[PDB]
DNA sequence: TTTTTTTCAGACACCACTGC
RNA sequence: AGUGGUGUCUG
């Protein structure tokens, strides 16, 4: 793609209008809409999962504020200033990283820059990365000047856990939840940059590296690149499948599909991968013993399943829905006796590998 | 004072504007439109220097005095504003209020805004020289039970049009979470100038954020409701809630919920209620649950409480979640296995 | 060639160093902005120091070989070598590749730099006023007015100073929400009306480029930055946005009586007020009545002082609460002996000036009595 | 209060002389280190001398004056609190300093007060063994000269560990200093010696605080190797000693 | 009406006020 | 940089 391929694909693809970003479509209509309207708020709070977009989104905003056209929803594509963006540095935009500058010193400096005029774009533009990080008085500082800010000033605020945010600057800010990505649009998203990229790809390797994503787009940019690498440029299928079996460590649900199925080589397979990622053994059991507790949970009441295994839903449907209970009581039994047992063995391994026999050998 | 809801208080500005403004409550978005309509009010009026403080030990009272004695040489008319902590008016802090009491003056208005307060703990004095000529603002987060009504209210003075079902989804996705339930409304306003929202509509564009109490948690278990305990339980994991608070204000309900169950054969739940000195709306709801699956859940649930305690309070990595789901699918009609109780 | 070809002494580049310095040394917002900027051009050496709002720039004389070069280079260790070298030591660096060499007699030091391209530089800006000014008459013009700046105001406008230029005067306005201090001075020459207000860090460095010469200290301001030339230092600063409150309005419109004392009587007076004044509800109380001022202050210890026969005095009696800071600041800044105040009403601000001096005027509103 | 009837010593000293005492030995202590018996003073009494040796096992500094009146020989470690504020009130340099010195703890009458202190249980080192016992490697400098140089040279120094190569060559000395930025400083200086070609690297402020203390105008090194330690002192006395042990790096 | 939490040990992170 | 406090998160 690039000038010799070290361009990072993560990197090198970032949005530069609102039509390139992946279906983000709530704040993204609601910020046109408000932007179209003139309806502003003195901050745009943004939020969400890693990896979805809000820093993308805050970039792509402060753009259309700052931009010499006016405020569009649509930054051109020349516009110097409006360049100066993406391009170089953008004197009137400020990107702080509020992890690396938490302190209220830090932010004290910039926050005695709001009362200066911006030189060239409309709004003194702040784009302030991680905001949860600042301490209390940084906060407070932020706070204070949000009550009363200029008609020039607009703070863009992009975070992973709001809930650090006071409820005082929450008040004072809009914030737009972005929603992590489907697995359709991220599949869609790495074909068109694959395509793009002029790299060869398989169907089936797009929808694994998504699936595997959990949801952030990043993450799916960053397994590709390494899919690539584990390769001669080209997005195999058994390379990918390979890359992700390396990579992967979902062994307990695994363990417990294949010992409730009764398939002793399959259990010992995993067991065999196991071990060879050094794996703890107690910390094997405890996921499984979670994973069946879960599954019972589930028979009793379809509500049993959070948002916190959004990954694993179908499989602990499917095995809640063809499970009967006596067999997970038997099951939960048996691992609950393992665990207990599992120091006094020749070591963890065969311990673990112990009751998961007894648990296979109970074929009940 | 005078007591007022904020329906009326545009009204009341209307009428005229008094010594002092105490707005309390647990809401952020109540107190905060409260605020800023008593600013905006304030403003018309003249009164057009404002200024913020954090009533907290290590603030600097004597700037607050200096500025409600003094005049500035623009904007005489003045306000002033205080942040009271989460606690209230501490110990420390009463006699110094008194002091303001003392301090203010007919040109000076004074903005109070904090959590509820503790009446019982805390009145007169400062409670009774404010109330002399001045106003209370309750703005309390509304229950479950009523906030439809009050989202309703909301989108006709927004001028939106929600049905039952957008305004159930509402009232679902965000309890306690007055303010972004707000922020969606406008979201929603925003995204469609339309202004009739439907149920597609809304379920689009809504998140789960939700902020529960244990309190909600045990009154759901109460009322035997799955999908509604488990929604709070999850939320209250996903806010970061200590568990421990959670066993303790569900050991309270349930050994309650023993002792009476125990007593009925001898005592109707009547005065089984009046002896223990618990309130109306909560007789209701323990009245159905105590003749619901129980003498069987009322053991088995304190075995898995103690059970859950013992391993919450030894260890130091939790993973007692699923044990509190264990618990909020025992006691809400939905037998488990011995297996996870005993253990 | 890269190299850029730079030979000077230490007497002739400690202090232009120490004045670039500025605000340097801290952590900066960008990683550059620590680092002064050296640029060789025209048998000069051109010495820069920026923080993305003020701008601090000396030339030095090369009278050496040289090299029209230029690079960013890290302000703490430069200023540690070139101090650290001894005296009379003829500095000569040179630059290669992204290094820069030091050398002295019998000693050679090597600096990573970064490229002046990438430095920051303030945007020209057109000027509407070109003005120049003596050293003393900037230097009482700040004085007498940067006592009554804002102390980190919530309102920005509050903060900094706002220099107007009418006609053949300069003036000095200050403000805090309670006080307000001007000074006004002929300047000899005519420039158009202006109104700017110049934040607190550019008012400080204005102070502190004062030489104690006779130097024409000129200062050219746009609708956005103020630049000051004093000898071979160059500042520059960007200003404060909005409206400053104007202090004609505030400026006791129909005084009508007026007390006249000396400013040493006066200061032991209020001083000694000070004590017996209370640091909560800190003021003082001002029993005016004909020929009679006592001060007295709030306090539970209940204290007394009376000066009234040192005053000369012609209204109706009656009593202005005013406050210890404000009084003492005022009357330092007065250093005239004689003094006098306007006295016009209880609610009404009062006036602070000289018996004949009207130049440096302060406005102090009182306390509500 | 005073149960300590009994002292193993006694000093009438003058103030000035255990103010340099002190102030020459003082930098070199060990601040809360693991080794006990290191994060003090020695006080070593022989013959008519007093010498206060402290070391953290990377440099160690001796300083030894003359009383006048025979003492038997004896040794004490005086913790870092004890000492230091000992040194704070040691001020006054005409009244005279009575020390009292038992087997348990120490007593300072400094003017008119009195200072009390306990000591540490441990016993100090051998001080002598630390001292390079065949120096073959001689050479004099200027104090100033040679500091400020050594200053120059640990202005573009590791910040983490202040680390300089100093050579030795024919009537010349070379200082070399770097930092993880590559950023090298070069200092050379006009010393007299006679010797073979030598590197060793070793710490920078170490050796500029011997050279603080040692306010003289010569000064001499010696050393042995590469490895071995460096006995720095002044040329016009023979009374303090400093031994800087180099990085192997 | 209010009603809400164990613990011993350790690791950071920020922010006075001091002290040069 | 030394000292003391707040507070949050890990077993
Ligand atoms: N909505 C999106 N559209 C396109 N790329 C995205 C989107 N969201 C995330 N990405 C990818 O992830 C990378 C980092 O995105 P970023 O917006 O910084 O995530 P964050 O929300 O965690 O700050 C981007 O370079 C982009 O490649
Ligand atoms: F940059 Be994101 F919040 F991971
Ligand atoms: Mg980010
Ligand atoms: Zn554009």
């Amino acid at each position: 793609g690039p000038h010799m391929s070290y361009q990072v694909l993560a990197r090198k693809w970032r949005p530069q209008t609102f039509a390139d970003v992946v279906g983000q479509e709530h704040v993204l209509t609601a910020l046109a809409n408000g932007l179209s309207l003139g309806r502003i708020h003195h901050a745009y709070l943004f939020s969400g999962t890693r990896g979805v977009g809000k820093t993308s989104i805050a970039r792509l905003l402060a753009k259309g504020l700052n931009c010499e056209t006016g405020i569009t929803a649509t930054p051109c594509g020349v516009c110097d200033n409006c360049r100066e963006i993406e391009q170089g540095r953008f004197v009137d935009l400020i990107e702080i990283d509020a992890a690396s500058r938490t302190k209220v010193e830090d932010t004290r400096d910039l926050l005695d820059n709001v009362q200066y005029a911006p030189a060239r774009g409309r709004f003194k533009v702040y784009l302030i990365d991680e905001v949860h990080m600042l301490s209390r008085h940084s906060f407070n500082a932020l706070l204070k000047t949000l009550e009363e800010p200029p008609e020039h000033v607009k703070f863009l605020l992009a975070t992973t856990d709001p809930q650090k945010l006071p409820v005082t600057i929450l008040s004072r800010c809009l914030q737009f939840h972005l929603k992590a990505l489907d697995v359709e649009q991220i599949r869609h998203q790495l074909e068109h940059i694959l395509n793009e990229e002029h790299i060869a790809h398989e169907p089936r390797a797009l929808q694994l590296l998504a699936r595997a994503a959990e949801g952030s787009l990043r993450d799916a940019l960053s397994l590709t690149d390494q899919a690539i690498a584990s390769g001669d440029g080209q997005v195999s299928t058994q390379a990918v499948s390979a890359m992700l079996g390396t990579l992967d460590d979902d062994q307990a649900l695994s363990l417990v599909e294949a010992m409730v199925e009764a398939n002793g080589e399959r259990v010992m397979a995993l067991i065999n991968e196991a071990a060879a990622r050094g794996i703890e053994w107690e910390a094997l059991l405890v996921e499984m013993l979670g994973l069946l507790h879960r599954i019972a949970m589930v028979q009793l009441s379809p509500a049993a399943l959070g948002n916190d295994m959004a990954a694993i839903e179908l499989r602990m449907r499917e095995l809640a829905r063809t499970i009967p209970p006596t067999d997970i009581q038997l099951y939960y039994q048996t691992l609950l006796i393992g665990r207990k047992e599992l120091p006094y063995a020749p070591d963890r391994r065969m311990g673990v590998e112990m009751t998961l026999l007894r648990a296979l050998a109970f074929h009940p | 004072m005078i007591r007022l809801y904020p329906e009326q208080l545009r009204a009341q500005l209307n009428e005229g504007l008094r010594a002092a403004y105490l707005l309390l409550g647990n809401d952020p978005l109540l107190l905060q439109e409260s605020q800023d309509a008593v600013r905006q009010v304030a403003a018309a009026q003249g009164f057009e220097e404002h200024h913020t403080f954090s009533i907290d030990p290590n603030t600097d009272w004597n700037a607050i005095f200096s500025l409600c004695q003094a005049m500035s040489l623009f904007a005489s008319r003045q306000t002033l504003l205080l942040l009271l902590p989460e606690n209230g008016p501490n110990a420390a802090i009463n006699e110094q209020l008194l002091t303001l009491t003392g301090l203010l003056h007919d040109d000076l208005l004074l903005i109070v805004r904090g959590n509820k307060l503790s009446k019982a703990q805390e009145n007169a004095a400062w409670f009774t020289a404010l109330a002399n000529r001045s106003v209370q603002v309750t703005c309390q987060t509304p229950e479950q039970a009523q906030l439809p009504r009050w989202v309703a209210a909301r989108a006709k003075q927004l001028n939106l049009e929600l049905d039952d079902a957008a305004n159930q989804v509402l009232c679902y996705c965000y309890e306690g979470n007055l303010l972004a339930l707000a922020q969606a409304l406008e979201r929603l306003s925003l995204l469609w100038p339309d202004g009739k929202l439907t149920l597609p509509r809304v379920e689009q564009a809504v998140n789960d954020a939700a902020h529960f109490t244990p309190f909600h948690w045990v009154d759901a278990l109460l009322m035997g409701k799955s999908k509604r305990a488990l929604h709070i339980l999850q939320q209250l994991r996903l806010e970061g809630s200590e568990p421990v608070i959670l066993l303790r204000t569900l050991q309270r309900e349930l050994l309650l919920l023993v002792n009476l169950k125990r007593q009925s054969a001898h005592t109707p739940l009547r005065a089984l209620f009046d002896k223990h000195r618990v309130w109306q709306n909560r007789r209701g709801m323990m009245g159905e649950a105590l003749n619901r699956l129980s003498q069987t859940q009322l053991r088995q649930a304190v075995q898995l409480l103690t059970r859950t305690e013992l391993t919450l309070k030894q260890d130091y990595g939790q993973s007692v979640w699923a044990e509190l789901e264990g618990l909020s699918l025992l006691l809400c009609h939905k037998p488990l296995a011995d297996v996870f109780i005993d253990g | 060639g890269p190299h850029m070809k730079f030979t000077v002494e230490r007497e002739h580049l400690l202090k232009p160093l120490q004045q670039v310095s500025g605000p340097l040394g801290g952590r900066p917002t960008l990683p550059i902005l620590g680092n002064l900027l050296l640029q060789v051009a025209d048998g000069t050496l051109s010495l820069t120091g920026t923080d993305l709002e003020m701008e601090m720039v000396a030339r030095v004389a090369l009278v050496q070989p040289h090299e029209p070069g230029a690079t960013t280079v890290p302000a703490r260790k430069f200023f540690d070598i070139c101090r650290g070298l001894p005296e009379g030591a003829e500095i000569a660096v040179q630059l290669e590749g992204e290094r820069m060499l030091v050398r002295s007699g019998r000693s050679r030091f090597s600096l990573s730099t970064l490229p002046a391209a990438d430095f920051p530089n303030l945007d020209d800006w057109q000027s509407e006023v070109e003005f120049t000014l003596p050293q003393a008459t900037m230097k009482r013009l700040i004085e007498a007015t940067q006592f009554s700046m804002a102390h980190q105001d919530v309102r920005y406008y509050l903060n900094g100073m706002l220099f107007e230029t009418e006609g053949e005067e300069l003036r000095t306005v200050a403000t805090d929400g309670h006080r307000l201090a001007v000074c006004s001075m002929p300047i000899g020459q005519s420039l158009p009306s202006h109104s700017v207000i110049v934040p607190r860090k550019g008012v400080i460095e204005l102070m502190r480029m004062l030489d104690g010469g006779d130097n024409p200290l000129r200062v050219q301001i746009g609708s956005n930055n103020i630049r000051a030339h004093v000898g071979d230092f160059i500042f520059t600063s960007k200003l404060v946005d909005g409206r400053f409150p104007d202090y004609r309005r505030v400026l006791p419109k129909n005084p009508d009586k007026h007390l006249e004392a000396g400013c040493d009587l006066l200061k032991q007076a209020f001083a000694r007020a000070a004590i017996l004044s209370n640091e909560k509800f800190r003021g003082v109380r001002l029993y005016v009545s004909e020929n009679q001022l006592k001060i007295t202050a709030n306090n539970p210890e209940q204290e007394e002082a009376e000066e009234i026969l040192d005053v000369t005095y012609s209204g109706a009696e009656m009593e202005i609460g005013f406050n210890v800071s404000y009084v003492l600041d005022v009357l330092n800044a007065l250093k005239c002996e004689n003094v006098r105040m306007m006295l016009t009403d209880s609610v009404s601000s009062v006036q602070i000036e000289d018996a004949a001096s009207q130049s440096a005027a302060y406005v102090v509103m009182p306390m509500r009595l």
